[PDB]
């Protein structure tokens, strides 16, 4: 029953882990992009106003 | 038409559908827009048709209806 | 050096279809039996050698199968 | 020293403009990433905020 269990447990997790970890790290890269260019805009639009 | 060019710019925005935004629809709450959402809203909105807000009177704008009632 | 089990074969593989509980197993997989965890003997043997079967089934394009549940079973291909 | 400084106030509005320019044209690309994956993806499992 163990020697069944533990592998199943094994191979989840491994697919899990490594897959978040591909995956999220580009989605993060690209809305902080995002987030940067933002802040130059609105950084730069309210010196220009004042 | 400037009617329907803000919702162009609106649906293309925050993604929803176009059936969903009428003139009455909230970006907040019917739309889901939060805060960078409705801000990069409004910068495409100055985009489309080449013109500038002031801050405070942009910020009052919160729904489509007011959207439009600032445009034209 | 030449006259080696190992050029021809891996040593784990000959060393399962040399087991005395082969024979059965084959014969009865070939049937469409399934094996479940109560059947310890067979079941334990699986187990122990599950990838050389695998492989050795391969040959016959059929896909020696485990269920989640810890369940083998033989499911064929189209060839 | 105002004229000079109207001059400094047009770089940047020009800079703001291209900035402008290229924050909309991120957004656009990153909606269809947002509206696929309302699939419950997203909320805690790929933004990992760490």
């Amino acid at each position: 029953a163990i020697r069944v269990t533990q592998s199943d447990r094994d191979l989840f997790k491994h697919l899990i882990t490594e897959a978040t970890s591909y995956v999220s790290a580009d989605y993060m890269r690209h809305a902080n992009e995002r987030r940067t260019h933002l802040d130059e805009a609105l950084a730069l639009r309210g010196e220009l106003f004042g | 038409t400037i009617e329907e060019r803000v919702k162009k710019i609106i649906g293309e925005q925050l993604g929803v559908k176009q059936e969903e935004v009428t003139n009455n629809a909230s970006f907040v709450e019917d739309l889901g827009a939060d805060s960078l959402d409705t801000v990069e809203l409004v910068m495409a909105l100055e985009e489309e048709f080449d013109t500038e807000i002031p801050d405070e009177e942009a910020e009052k704008i919160t729904t489509v209806q007011a959207a439009i009632d600032y445009i034209n | 050096s030449s006259t080696h089990i190992e050029q021809f074969m891996p040593v784990k593989l000959a060393q399962a279809l040399a087991n005395s509980l082969f024979p059965e197993l084959d014969s009865q997989l070939r049937a469409g039996r399934h094996i479940g965890i109560d059947d310890l003997d067979n079941h334990a043997f699986l187990m122990d050698f599950q990838e050389q079967l695998e492989e050795f089934y391969a040959r016959y394009n059929v896909e020696l199968i485990r269920a989640p549940e810890g369940f083998f079973y033989l499911r064929p291909r189209s060839t | 020293e105002m004229e000079n400084v109207q001059k400094k106030l047009r770089k940047l509005e020009r800079d703001y403009y291209q900035i402008r320019e290229q924050v909309v044209s991120a957004k656009a690309g990153w909606c269809a990433v947002m509206r696929m994956v309302k699939d419950n993806g997203v909320e805690r499992r790929l933004h990992r905020r760490e």
